[PDB]
């Protein structure tokens, strides 16, 4: 969701009165991603992906003309440099060897070379220029050159290694086999610039050709040449098309000087950068997953090349949105997915959407999915232990809100400094306007059409909202901005955290700062005893009772929920349950002769030995009922 | 895992056996002979009822010969979807049979034969709907089950080996010269595989076409073919040399395995956990028939050697994968396999069982209560180790991508408590009453989860510094002194020692660490410091520690077992022999008695005096007082409908001492048994004597047993009972005292006077039952109202 | 015996294809601990535009 620049290297060596320019055309990326390439007029540039610095000095004089394309070999061992000198060089590459790069095999066409592609499996080279296309096989070292009628502009080998696809500015798209025969021909009326093959996938296991035409369209073509009928329209003319690994994303660049991201279906997600100029080539960092590896893999890396001569690197990080009400934990998986996990049996349930999910809120046996310009609601069959989800209703209305919640027969959306109440049909019902941005909102239970809520503002004043009152009730005031709020089981106290990670406990009956704590990341209240408060810092979690010394665990994670003899700890995006011994508070309560509260604490599932000890203590002190 | 031998089916007519096929759904093993001798028969069950079969089975259920052939047969294939059986000869005659519901009669249904050609390898599709037939000429014929020929193509290159993909979409060819080619289902060439396995043997210039013939290529079915994050599922072996494993056909980084044998046949597991390679080995100085088992990653788990000095050709697995049929010369040997079967047993009675899914990556843990018959389930992605203690269980799992291992504790239900993370590879893990010790190849890690007396050292607020609940980690070679608290980033693992460790044992105050060279190091728990250095000739494998730490049992890698007496800087080996032992366990109550099980035979040994063996096909759970608990995990794996009964799985075996004591009790009088029990003076014997005395309604003997047991509550109970008048209230109260309230209620109903029943039910604290009893019984308003108020309070709490 | 006794899969000259019955089908029942692997159920989204 957040896109941050990493490192930028600019090439200002413009040379007027010379055909060599400062533009950059292509940027090849290694499969591992430890090395990066770029091509400039009369030179090549080698970069480190993580930090921007030339590992090797710029090579000059090898090709007397510009460099049109640079590609790897899917194994990080070969170079292919095509130049306007009517020649293609193939270099050997190896990081550990003293010569990191050195020319290996050079050949030449009859005219200038324009595009080049590699074979993922057999590592064969297909180079297409004006009037000619050539195929090179490493084993035989004998090139096969053939003539054409117009200059090919783009080529791409299928991930199966069997098919080949090329495009011409005359509008002709040709699909051939490894023997270079006219398997399929398609005639269009606009030039062809960008082509790609969809990656193989166990869910799909079929390869189709995605080609971006200059009539503001992207088309999907089958092997036989029959179009799939998508013909998705675009506002801008595309220039480059790149598919992420496993066929999950699609990076599209071109006119309007913007680099945008899309799903494979065509749903817009975000834009990466606006370079104020045409972006000739953008590439995505490949990723390698181990056998059964566990990782969120939220991080993404892109490399962009602009027409001015800037080779920039951007890092995209996806934020975490999740919801937890009871016995269920619904969190957003890899984008366009919702996973509901049960804390007891660790079983998961997956719901797949096509557009990006923005907010997930779960009420009693009701799950609300907030898709782009769509709202979905799913229910649960309570009688069966396993949950069955069925779509009762769908909302087509477009609603924008950074926070969305669902209550019985109503929906609440927070946008800017306003709160909107939506009926399930879709029509707006009620409005609330506050001075500053509404940061955090908490929903408390109640009757249908009468559910209250707490609202925190950027100023810090904490307000209460009722559905039918339409008049905010000022609860209290806080000087610093509010980040998160919580309410006690009996609505007796309220814990509020400021932007400085400062935790404060306010009594509702008497507005007084009873408790203050520094460096607090999260906090939670018990749902059965109403008194225990568990707050987690960056490394240590503390549980505190009434007028008692704190207890430390050195538990790695953040506290999300507290239930009877249970604490939920969430690390990264997976969470677990930890049991807590209640003997310490038992003994402390026994010290002050408060047998009722001690028995209430003991009722939270303590060992039978402590039950016997409490029974003996109560019997000695003449308390026969306990 | 362990492997041993079993029944040996004899020669049919003194003819060599070279092809054996075992069905998966029903048990029908077939062997081919020399002069057209095809025999299909059923095999004896491994476990029958809950004991040894009086007839010992010993009956060949079918055992019928289907000859029809004058020449020899060397390809016999079973259809698993249907009853079809395919068999070919040297003269290119392919015959397909089917089963008709008559007196075990198989008759021909396909009689096809192509002349002037030689058949090499026939294959069936995993779905069972296609047949691929290839010859040495090059022609490939694909036929449906019905009989319609899909296509009969001709190939220029000669063909030697045929394999099918799990999805049957495409196939793999291997030429006699040696090379792998990928073809589609329509006979079109896709590509040629590259071999990195054969190093220094191939021609340096070209590697696609070496001069080494292919032994066997095998693709494990039910495995993903369009993914990269999966354990390897395809294997390619050459005639004698290296074998390579690939997780996919397009993989360019295969896993290498080298074995010093002539590979003849490689067969995968029904579950895919391990694969067996059969053939001949010359390491013993001559030709010895061997079968080597390898994991999916490849670790050479075990090696089975046949008594005969000859070849081992043809290996088949049972449907469940518990038995192996191996055709050696003129016999079909049956090898029995006992897998690892990660399982844990608590003193609560809960049993934790780990089951592997078909993904081979994910595991399911079942917590089954042996008393209340409850069943809870948990899903754990990766499992490395599972261990149990009196009331807690330890799970050691691995996180991929961080090279870390998570060790967590779980109660009977399975709620995690105080999970920790380490960077130490769990080569060998143990967990005693108050510690958890995990040992890598060269590092040792200890962690305290309980304090000195009895309490969890996770919630403590007294001293600023860490007093109880500290984690230590040290080296094996040097740095004997224990280090301070380690971290997942501060601690270093890079240094390596020449003498690696193999097994570790723990006690209440002692720790033992073994070494491969034959050295055992002793450590004390209050402050870790080496004291003794024991010497053992052979490397230990399992090891065990006796209560009080007086003796120990050493099991060698070859299976030999002996007893070692631990003494200050000494070495005493008590002569016991008893080779080929597999399981050993010392009693936790009797300092001397122990149980060891050898080749599916259990022996109870005390003071180096063994007893009669007992045939058992289960695993030993615990050795409690004069009792051994065994559980059959194989039937747990094979449950029909999801009900587990403690009367079927769990079995209890009593020692001869307890049996003799019970016999003398049920036969002889009371005073003689009292003086007989006096010498033994054991808690269980006194408890049983008191129970019997109370059952016969005798109080004097019960009082004597209770004073000898030193139990004040029992004396108070007996004193309360003795002041009674009738004969019925005493029995009912005794029944309620033991564990049984229903019997007491029934006898109360027999004697009527239900107010005692209602008062006892109120006293015991069950409020639903008294509410049920009072309804429509007497109509008492006040009692019913009070009972309902108490029930409401109980439900609210 | 050779109840049918006819060349199959197009091996002879004269077309003499056989008919083999495919009525008795043997299937393997999945284990219940294995049958609990499907807890991760797939739910597509209702795409009616």
């Amino acid at each position: 969701m957040k896109c941050s620049e990493l490192w930028t290297e600019i090439i200002p060596k413009n040379d007027p009165n010379s055909n060599i320019t400062n533009q950059v055309w292509s940027c090849s990326f290694n499969n591992d991603g430890s090395i990066l390439l770029a091509c400039v007029g009369d030179a090549i540039l080698v970069y480190d992906s993580f930090t921007g610095n030339l590992v090797n000095k710029a090579i000059r004089g090898g090709q007397k003309e510009q460099i049109n394309c640079i590609k790897f070999s899917k194994d990080g061992k070969r170079f292919a440099t095509a130049s306007n000198d009517k020649t293609v060089w193939v270099w050997s590459f190896d990081v550990n060897k003293n010569p990191k790069l050195a020319p290996e095999v050079k050949y030449s066409h009859t005219d200038k070379v324009l595009c080049l592609a590699f074979n993922p499996l057999t590592h064969q080279i297909f180079s297409g220029g004006a009037q000619d296309y050539a195929l090179w096989t490493p084993d035989q070292q004998s090139i096969e050159k053939s003539k054409f009628k117009d200059k090919i502009i783009t080529c791409a080998w299928s991930w199966d290694g069997l098919y080949l696809g090329f495009g011409t500015m005359g509008g002709i798209i040709g699909i051939r086999n490894r023997a270079l025969e006219q398997l399929a021909e398609i005639q269009r009326s606009f030039p062809i610039w960008c082509m790609d093959w969809t990656p193989i996938t166990p869910d799909y296991q079929n390869s189709v050709l995605v080609v971006g035409v200059w009539e503001q369209s992207i088309a999907h073509y089958n092997i036989q040449g029959q179009q799939l009928g998508s013909d998705k329209k675009l506002t801008y003319d595309p220039i480059d098309i790149n598919f992420s690994t496993q066929g999950e994303f699609l990076l599209v660049s071109g006119t309007n000087n913007k680099c945008t991201l899309y799903t494979r279906e065509g749903g817009f997600l975000i834009d990466v950068a606006t370079k104020n100029d045409w972006v000739w080539n953008n590439k995505l960092k490949p990723v390698i997953k181990e056998a059964g590896s566990v990782a969120v893999q939220d991080q993404l890396h892109v490399a962009l090349t602009t027409n001015d001569g800037e080779i920039s690197m951007f890092k995209i990080q996806q934020l975490t949105v999740h919801a937890l009400e009871g016995d269920k934990y619904a969190y957003r998986d890899n984008l366009t997915d919702i996973v509901v996990q049960s804390m007891s049996s660790n079983q998961r349930i997956r719901l797949k959407c096509k557009e990006l999910v923005k907010n997930i809120s779960i009420y009693k046996d009701k799950l609300a999915a907030h898709l782009t310009e769509r709202i979905l609601i799913y229910g649960t069959s309570s009688e069966d232990s396993q949950m069955k989800y069925k779509l009762h209703k769908r909302i087509v209305k477009k609603v924008e809100a950074h926070i969305l919640e669902i209550v019985s027969n109503h929906l609440i959306a927070c946008v800017k400094n306003k709160v909107q109440l939506y009926q399930l049909s879709g029509d707006l019902e009620k409005e609330w306007v506050f001075d500053s941005r509404v940061n955090c909102i908490k929903i408390i239970g109640g009757m249908p059409n009468k559910e209250g809520a707490y609202v925190g503002l950027k100023n810090g004043q904490i307000f209460k909202i009722f559905v039918d009152n339409s008049f905010p009730i000022p609860i209290l005031n806080h000087n610093i901005s509010i980040k998160n709020i919580d309410a006690s089981q009996k609505r007796k106290r309220l814990a509020v955290v400021d932007k400085n990670s400062n935790l404060t406990v306010y009594d509702l009956s008497n507005k007084e700062q009873v408790f203050q704590e520094m460096n607090i990341v999260s906090c939670a209240f018990n749902n059965n005893f109403d008194d225990l408060l568990a707050f987690s810092s960056t490394d240590t979690t503390f549980i505190r009772c009434s007028n008692h010394p704190p207890l430390s665990q050195k538990i790695s994670g953040q506290v999300v929920g507290f239930k009877a003899n249970k604490l939920f700890v969430l690390n990264d995006n997976v969470m677990s349950t930890i049991d807590v011994s209640m003997t310490q508070t038992m003994i402390k309560y026994l010290e002050r002769k408060e047998f009722q509260s001690a028995y209430e604490i003991s009722l939270l599932g303590v060992t039978d030995q402590d039950f016997l000890y409490l029974g003996n203590e109560a019997l000695i002190a003449t308390q026969f009922a306990i | 895992m362990f492997v041993f031998l079993s029944k040996k089916i004899g020669m049919p007519n003194n003819a060599k056996i070279e092809a054996v096929c075992w069905n998966k759904e029903q048990g029908w093993i077939a062997a081919g002979g020399e002069k057209g001798i095809l025999k299909v028969l059923k095999i004896e069950d491994q476990r029958q009822k809950d004991g040894s079969n009086p007839t010992t089975t010993g009956q060949l259920l079918v055992n019928n010969t289907l000859e029809y052939h004058t020449s020899n047969v060397y390809l016999v294939t079973w259809n698993d979807r249907y009853r079809k059986l395919t068999s070919v000869e040297e003269n290119g005659i392919i015959v397909v049979w089917a089963y008709f519901r008559e007196l075990q009669l198989w008759k021909e249904e396909m009689i096809n034969d192509r002349k002037k050609s030689v058949v090499r390898d026939l294959k069936w599709s995993p779905d069972g709907q296609k047949v691929c037939i290839a010859y040495e000429d090059g022609a490939v014929i694909v036929g449906s089950v019905e009989g319609s020929p899909l296509w009969r193509k001709e190939f220029p290159h000669k063909l030697a080996l045929i394999e099918w993909s799990p999805d049957s979409k495409m196939m793999i060819f291997g030429t006699p010269e040696g090379e792998v080619r990928v073809y589609d289902s329509q006979g079109m060439e896709m590509q040629r595989l590259k071999i990195h396995c054969l190093q220094k043997l191939i021609d340096p210039s070209k590697s696609f076409s070496p001069d080494l013939p292919l032994a066997a290529i095998d693709w494990f079915p039910q495995a993903k073919m369009y993914t990269d994050d999966t354990p390897p599922g395809l294997c390619i072996a050459y005639q004698c040399g290296r074998v390579q494993l690939m997780k996919n056909e397009k993989d360019d980084e295969p896993v290498l395995i080298d074995t010093m044998m002539k590979i003849f046949t490689v067969k995968w597991n029904p579950s895919g956990s391990m694969f067996a390679i059969s053939g001949t080995q010359d390491e013993n100085g001559e030709l010895k028939g061997v079968v080597q088992f390898y994991s999916n990653a490849g670790h050479h788990l075990k090696t089975l050697r046949v008594p005969g000095s000859d070849r081992v050709t043809g290996v088949s697995w049972e449907g469940s994968g518990l038995r192996i049929a191996m055709a050696v010369n003129q016999a079909i040997f049956f090898a029995n396999i006992k897998p690892d079967h990660k399982w844990a047993y608590m003193s609560d009675g809960t049993l934790a069982f780990a089951y592997q899914k078909i993904d081979r990556v994910e595991y399911t843990i079942i917590f089954w209560d042996t008393i209340n018959n409850k069943k809870n389930l948990k899903f754990v992605k990766n499992l490395c180790c599972l261990r149990a203690s009196g009331d807690l269980c330890c799970i050691v799992t691995e996180l991929i991508g961080y090279d870390l291992w998570q060790i967590d504790l779980c109660n009977s239900i399975g709620s995690p408590i105080d999970s920790k993370q380490i960077n130490i590879y769990p080569n060998a893990v143990t967990m005693t009453k108050t510690h958890i010790i995990v040992c890598s190849q060269d590092h040792v890690y200890a962690w305290q989860y309980k304090n000195q007396v009895e309490r969890l050292t996770t919630f403590e607020q007294q001293t600023g510094l860490r007093r109880v609940g500290r984690e230590q980690a040290w080296f094996i070679d040097k740095e004997n002194d224990s280090n301070n608290q380690y971290d997942k980033d501060t601690y270093d693992v890079e240094p390596q020692s020449e003498d690696v460790i193999c097994t570790v044992a723990a006690n209440e105050n002692f720790l033992l660490v073994a070494r491969i060279s034959g050295t055992i190091n002793v450590y004390t728990f209050p402050h870790i410091s080496l004291e003794n250095k024991l010497h053992i000739q052979t490397r230990p494998s399992q090891m065990s520690l006796n209560k009080d730490a007086t003796r120990l049992a050493i099991i060698d890698h070859n299976g030999n077992l002996n007893i070692l007496k631990i003494t200050p800087q000494g070495d005493e080996l008590l002569p016991f022999e008893k080779k080929e032992c597999w399981f050993v366990k010392y009693s936790d109550d009797i300092p001397e008695s122990f149980v060891f099980m050898e080749r599916s035979r259990m022996y109870i040994v005390n003071d180096q005096t063994p007893e009669e063996p007992i045939i058992t096909e289960g695993y030993i759970c615990q050795y409690k007082d004069f009792q051994v608990k065994i559980v059959y995990l194989d039937d747990i794996m094979k449950s029909p409908d999801g009900v587990l009964r403690k009367e079927e799985l769990t079995l209890e075996i009593e020692a001869n001492i307890l049996k003799d004591i019970k016999d003398q009790l049920y036969k002889k009088s009371m005073q003689e048994m009292f003086i007989v029990i006096k010498q033994h003076d054991n808690d269980c014997l006194w408890r049983v004597y008191a129970k019997k005395a109370l059952e016969d309604n005798d109080f004097d003997s019960a009082e004597n047993a209770f004073v000898q047991c030193k139990d004040y509550a029992s004396l108070k109970f007996l004193q309360r009972v003795r002041e009674l008048d009738d004969r019925e209230r005493q029995r009912a109260e005794i029944q309620c005292y033991f564990n049984k309230v229903e019997e007491a209620e029934e006898i109360y109903n027999k004697i009527e006077r239900r107010d005692l029943s209602i008062q006892m039910r109120m006293k015991l604290g069950d409020w639903a039952q008294v509410v049920d009893q009072i309804r429509e019984g007497t109509g008492q308003d006040v009692e019913l109202q009070k009972a309902r108020l108490e029930l409401g309070n109980y439900y609210a709490e | 015996m050779a109840a049918k006794g006819k060349q199959g899969w197009g091996f002879g000259g004269k077309d003499q294809n056989v008919k083999i019955d495919t009525s008795q089908q043997d299937q393997k029942k999945q284990n219940i601990w294995e049958q609990n692997n499907e807890d991760l159920i797939f739910v597509p989204d209702l795409t009616q535009e």
